[PDB]
């Protein structure tokens, strides 16, 4: 075990917060007609009373929603990083 | 010819065993290398003492929020009494193994060589002598763990959010 | 209905389609796509008229993808507005 | 030697070629 | 487990060091190698080819950024009191001078038993006289000893020994280094912004945070149109 | 062998060396004036195909003369280039925006009154009723230029193909035969460029709307 | 060639004797004009080409995209604001950047979209230009070739010399009508073409000299 199993590529996870942010802070059109990161900064907002959980208020199919696509993006990042290295697809 | 993580034991294919990120992440491995059971240069009673503290420490709670008096007025000292009772017969456990794995005056069958391959001293808690003073620091330890969960909790009565 | 918006949607996407395959811009039968995304050159073996090399079986994959994606764009651009 | 070439036999360290190691000892 | 010996010593020095573009940081110059902190490959205008021109601009880039940290640090401290509840004549950095003018005087966190200046004379006098002093010192030397790295001299400069290993010194070179140019960064923000807002650096922060789509730079795009 | 010139994939009749891109349109074995029914008595003694676009029509023998073909293919050349840009610039007018509300008009045989008139040249929706001041320009540059095209050929070129770096800087024409093609396309466009000429003249003499709209009309209706 | 050479035309023309040892005149647009000795080291000198010629560009793109919509406004096209130094701030109007006038088209709102979508765009074309990308890969930083030159222009070194001179020079020509654009738009404040037809009207009257006497600090 060589101790850098997870190359360290700590642009990745700018890069993956960048490419997640960009895709889910925009106005869609459709029924909401606002964008999903605002409404994952709402939960919290009205969540941020001490000692209890949202109690299945609109708040955790954002969290879910947002934080799969986090991290798919990051994954997918490293993926791309770490396979031009290689020869995954060249 | 990739970066292949996954590796065999300490390069060894024939040993039955893996590298993986979970065996030997430099943050894993670096927590499990500092436990009290795997610092071998530490006297036994020490780290018996350390891990009693936090066993019985952490056993204090189920035992009192779930106990059969845990909507009496008795409930903490009930809670507390069973751990200590459970302590106390893992005492006897850890002093029956002892004396049937051990025998007086026998060298440690430890592992005496790292990954590396320094060949350092074998470790003196797998000997008759070094698992008593175990046993009685665990002993000591979880009891003094017990208290001070008790203490804690119901003496003292910090704020917690359940209890 | 030839100058509706639906028509000039369908037919933008069609000729861009059949544009980008047969002047090298997408896969085909003779442009094959790698794992890169690049596209290399093979033999088919489908002889065609088209000194590029665009098939038959080329034309009718461009046209059924720019359908495709031409009902996709009308159907949304409809929905939305 | 253990680690000189791919040989993962030798007398002379039993501990190496049985995998006799303390991996977390501290 | 096992014992390493061969880690990721500096990864801020070297050629394999993170560039200002990141991945698309290709054409980095010759001359910056990696060998001093905070290189990140950024010379695209070229001002440091010649080594001794790149050696005064790290002395100046070195003395700029300590003193934009004391700024930024002076700047920001007495909003935070002011909000705290310490009352003084003026919370905003950039009206903060004029309280000298006031008929209260200076007043240091707004307490008359404290330094309680009133002409701005002698402190423009006091000032000029022992930073004078303090300037040739750096470049020549003093009291606290003769230079031998004019940016680092370290030794009376250094009491508490953070800087003992080589190694962990180098480190610390670049945290400085990064610190201080988002210290700077931060600074050209505070003047740019008090120009434009006509606001202190926290006022402006929390009317941010009220509404930050709404009030943002972009509601003063106009405040400064040449036509009108 | 320089710029899109070795962009060969608009032969138009070429998959592989199987043909060189010059074999048909010229020679013997040629496309004629009435495909199949040409049985040698119209196609003349003199037409054998070295120049592009010959389909062996010549009924009123105007070609009969080799240095009057010279002539004749040259002049051919100038209105199929001037009908192309012509035709280019009657259509695109009336693709972008329409209907003659402003002082602006979509239809080509009207926007040459426009100025005349009323308000002055509009571009797409430059101003009053002066003739003589585009007039003057116009007539000073194209004296010129017609001028600068009938003199002024820097050695050896052919005065209608100069090809030389800026008037084919693309370099088309590197490749010999990708030249004998390129002439028969450009003819052969020319000339259709010349007969919707004449269509926008005559459907504009009779009908008197705008070609687009004559077009709208027939294939709706 | 001319240009190209130890006897090419200078900037100050016949009065000028005192060439710099480092401008030879083997790049394009070399006057031998280095007065300040700015451009003295070789390496100083090639990122001062490259930023020339870059500024070069963007202002030849900033100087058509100034006067194209007051051209447009002139012939009759309806814009929000055809003067390009307001050209920016309708984004804040109800209405949104029409482009042209016409709501079908772009019809942006939001100046926050518009940044972000620009931001990560032209991130994505700067770092390939600096580190090579899809459009080819990077060989000289300015002049890249290929996938940037597919009409072929640039194809015997005689041409390619000479449309090196012919771009730098429009290019300087641009940069200089664009800052001439900045200090007009600061002190007149109004449109370019506006400025034009004004000195046009009255020249002696309608010019810079009369707004000399603007910023006069009486305090
Ligand atoms: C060379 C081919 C040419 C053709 C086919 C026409 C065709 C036409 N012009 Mg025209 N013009 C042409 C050259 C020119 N015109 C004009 C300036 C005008 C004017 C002022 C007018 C025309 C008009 C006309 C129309 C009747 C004549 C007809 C649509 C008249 C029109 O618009 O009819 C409705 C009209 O009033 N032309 C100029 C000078 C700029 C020309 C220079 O070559
Ligand atoms: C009579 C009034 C008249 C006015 C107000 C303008 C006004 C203008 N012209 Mg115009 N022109 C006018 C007559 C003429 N122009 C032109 C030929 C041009 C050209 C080539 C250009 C202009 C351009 C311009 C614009 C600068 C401006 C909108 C420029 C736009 C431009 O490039 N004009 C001719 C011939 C004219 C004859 O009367
Ligand atoms: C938004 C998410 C997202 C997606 C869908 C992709 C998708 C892709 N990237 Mg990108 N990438 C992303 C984020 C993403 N990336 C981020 C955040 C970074 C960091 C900047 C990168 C950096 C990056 C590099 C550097 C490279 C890629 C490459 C690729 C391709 C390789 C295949 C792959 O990763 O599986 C995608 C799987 C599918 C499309 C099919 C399955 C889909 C789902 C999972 C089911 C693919 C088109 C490589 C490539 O192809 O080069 C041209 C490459 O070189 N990407
Ligand atoms: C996007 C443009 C496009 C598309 C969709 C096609 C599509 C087709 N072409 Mg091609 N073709 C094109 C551009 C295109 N061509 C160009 C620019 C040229 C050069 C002038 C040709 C020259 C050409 C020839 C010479 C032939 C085709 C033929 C064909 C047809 C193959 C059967 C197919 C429908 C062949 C055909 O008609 O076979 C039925 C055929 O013989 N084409
Ligand atoms: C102009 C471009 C354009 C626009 C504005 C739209 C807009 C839209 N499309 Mg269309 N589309 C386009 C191009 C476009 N599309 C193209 C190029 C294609 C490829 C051919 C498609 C294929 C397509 C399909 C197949 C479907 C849409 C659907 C939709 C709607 C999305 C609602 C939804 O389910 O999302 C929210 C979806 C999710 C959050 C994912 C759900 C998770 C899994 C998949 C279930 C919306 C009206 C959908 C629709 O009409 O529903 C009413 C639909 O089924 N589009
Ligand atoms: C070569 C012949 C020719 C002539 C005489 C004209 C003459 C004219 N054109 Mg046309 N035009 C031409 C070729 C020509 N154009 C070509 C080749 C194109 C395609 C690029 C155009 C595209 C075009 C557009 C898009 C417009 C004009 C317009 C105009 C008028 C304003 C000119 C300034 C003027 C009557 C403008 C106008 O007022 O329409 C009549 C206008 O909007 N022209
Ligand atoms: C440095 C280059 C540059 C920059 C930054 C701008 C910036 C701008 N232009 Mg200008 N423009 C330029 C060059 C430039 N232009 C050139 C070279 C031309 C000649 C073709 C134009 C012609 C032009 C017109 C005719 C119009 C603009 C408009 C605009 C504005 C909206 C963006 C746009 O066009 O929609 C985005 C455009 C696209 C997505 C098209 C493909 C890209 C914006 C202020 C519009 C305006 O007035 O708003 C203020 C407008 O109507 N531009
Ligand atoms: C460049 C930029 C962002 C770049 C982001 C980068 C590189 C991120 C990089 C990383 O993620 C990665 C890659 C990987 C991680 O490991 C590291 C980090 C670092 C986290 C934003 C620009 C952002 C630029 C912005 C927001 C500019 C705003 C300008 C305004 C508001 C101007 C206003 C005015 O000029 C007008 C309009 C008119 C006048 O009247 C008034 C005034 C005030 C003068
Ligand atoms: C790198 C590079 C590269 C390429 O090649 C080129 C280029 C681009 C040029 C470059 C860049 C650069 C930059 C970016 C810079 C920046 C700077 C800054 C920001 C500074 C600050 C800086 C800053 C600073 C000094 C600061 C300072 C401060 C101070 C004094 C303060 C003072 C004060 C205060 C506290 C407040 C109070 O109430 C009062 C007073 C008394 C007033
Ligand atoms: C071949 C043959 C053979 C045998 O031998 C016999 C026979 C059969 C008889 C013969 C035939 C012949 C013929 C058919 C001919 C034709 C011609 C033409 C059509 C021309 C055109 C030609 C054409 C041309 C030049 C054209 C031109 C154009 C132009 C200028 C334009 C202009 C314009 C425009 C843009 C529009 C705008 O707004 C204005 C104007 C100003 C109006
Ligand atoms: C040579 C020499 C030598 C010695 O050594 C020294 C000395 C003398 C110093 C030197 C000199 C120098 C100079 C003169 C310089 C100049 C510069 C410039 C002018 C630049 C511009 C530059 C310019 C540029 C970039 C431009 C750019 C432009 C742009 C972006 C635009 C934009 C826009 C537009 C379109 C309009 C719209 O609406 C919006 C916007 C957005 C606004």
């Amino acid at each position: 075990f060589n101790r850098d199993w997870l190359r360290k590529d700590l642009s990745v996870i700018g890069f993956g917060l960048i490419g997640w942010l960009a895709p889910s802070s925009l106005p869609v059109i459709n029924g909401n007609s606002l964008t999903g990161l605002f409404l994952g900064s709402i939960g919290p907002e009205l969540a941020h009373f001490p000692t209890g959980p949202a109690l299945t208020s609109p708040f955790w199919l954002w969290m879910i929603t947002w934080h799969v696509g986090l991290f798919i993006v990051l994954t997918l990042g490293q993926i791309g990083f770490k396979g031009r290295q290689d020869g995954y697809w060249n | 010819e990739k970066y292949q993580v996954i590796e065999p034991l300490n390069g060894d294919p024939f040993i039955g065993g893996f590298e993986t990120p979970v065996t030997s992440s430099p943050l894993i491995a670096w927590y499990l290398s500092n436990l009290p059971a795997y610092r071998t240069a530490v006297a036994p009673l020490l780290r018996g003492v350390e891990i009693g503290l936090a066993h019985g420490y952490l056993l204090v709670g189920p035992f009192v929020l779930a106990g059969p008096l845990r909507n009496s007025a008795v409930r903490g000292e009930a809670g507390s009494l069973a751990a200590a009772g459970l302590v106390t017969i893992l005492t006897m456990c850890l002093t029956i193994y002892g004396i049937a794995s051990f025998k007086e005056g026998e060298a440690s069958k430890a592992p005496s060589l790292t990954l590396t391959g320094r060949q350092k001293e074998a470790d003196k808690l797998q000997t008759a002598e070094g698992w008593a003073s175990f046993t009685g620091g665990w002993f000591f330890g979880g009891l003094s763990g017990v208290a001070w969960a008790y203490f804690l909790l119901y003496v003292i009565n910090l704020p917690y959010p359940v209890k | 209905y030839i100058g509706s918006s639906t028509n000039l949607i369908m037919v933008a996407s069609t000729t861009l389609m059949l544009f980008a395959g047969r002047f090298g811009l997408a896969p085909s039968a003779n442009r094959k796509s790698t794992a890169g995304l690049k596209l290399v050159d093979r033999d088919s073996g489908l002889q065609t008229g088209d000194p590029a090399g665009f098939t038959a079986t080329d034309t009718l994959a461009c046209g059924a993808l720019g359908h495709v994606i031409g009902v996709g764009i009308v159907l949304g651009l409809k929905a939305t507005a | 030697k253990y680690g000189e070439k791919s040989v993962y036999f030798d007398l002379g360290e039993i501990d190496n070629t049985t995998g006799n190691w303390d991996l977390y000892g501290n | 487990r096992r014992t390493v010996k061969s880690t990721s010593d500096s990864i801020w020095y070297g050629a394999d060091r993170p560039k200002y573009l990141g991945p698309f940081s290709g054409e980095t110059p010759s001359y910056l190698t990696g060998e001093f902190a905070g290189d990140y490959g950024w010379d695209t205008a070229g001002l440091s080819s010649d080594p001794e021109t790149f050696a005064r601009n790290r002395e100046l880039e070195v003395i700029h950024a300590r003193w934009a940290m004391l700024g930024a640090l002076g700047c920001l401290t007495p909003e935070l009191l002011a909000k705290s509840g310490v009352k003084f004549g003026e919370a905003v950095w950039f009206k903060a001078g004029a309280q000298i003018f006031s008929e209260g005087g200076l007043d240091y966190l707004g307490n008359p038993s404290l330094v309680h200046a009133q002409s701005i004379l002698a402190i423009w006098a006091s000032q000029v006289v022992l930073m004078g002093a303090v300037e040739g010192y750096r470049v020549a030397g003093g009291p606290l000893g003769e230079i031998t790295d004019p940016i680092y001299p370290g030794g009376s400069f250094d009491p508490l020994g953070l800087a003992d290993d080589p190694d962990t010194f180098a480190e610390l070179k670049v945290k400085e280094i990064k610190n201080g140019r988002l210290a700077m960064f931060s600074m050209f923000g505070f003047f740019v912004q008090a120009i434009v807002t006509g606001k202190g650096p926290l006022e402006n922060l929390n009317d941010h945070l009220a509404d930050p789509v709404a009030n943002n730079a972009w509601a003063y795009a106009t405040n400064f149109v040449p036509g009108n | 062998m320089t710029g899109i010139a070795e962009w060969y994939k608009v032969y138009g009749k070429s998959v592989a060396p199987d043909q060189d891109a010059r074999a048909p349109y010229y020679g013997p074995n040629r496309p004629l004036w009435k495909g199949p029914f040409t049985k040698p008595k119209d196609v003349p003694e003199y037409l054998k195909g070295e120049y592009p676009g010959d389909y062996g029509c010549d009924i009123f023998k105007l070609a009969r003369l080799p240095a009057n073909y010279a002539r004749l293919r040259t002049q051919e050349l100038m209105n199929g280039r001037w009908a192309m840009l012509g035709i280019t610039g009657c259509l695109t007018p009336e693709l972008i925006n329409s209907n003659s509300t402003p002082g602006f008009e979509p239809v080509w045989f009207n926007t040459g009154a426009q100025i005349f008139s009323d308000a002055g040249i509009d571009y797409l929706g430059i101003n009053a009723h002066s003739l003589f001041a585009v007039i003057v320009v116009q007539a000073l540059l194209m004296g010129l230029a017609e001028y600068a095209r009938i003199k002024f050929v820097p050695e050896g070129a052919d005065p209608f193909y100069p090809g030389g770096k800026t008037f084919d800087p693309l370099g088309f024409s590197s490749d010999p035969e990708i030249l004998a093609e390129l002439k028969v396309k450009e003819i052969k466009n020319g000339r259709l460029a010349m007969m919707a000429m004449a269509g926008l003249f005559a459907q504009g003499a009779v009908t008197g709307v705008s070609p687009l709209q004559n077009l709208h009309d027939w294939l709706h209706l």
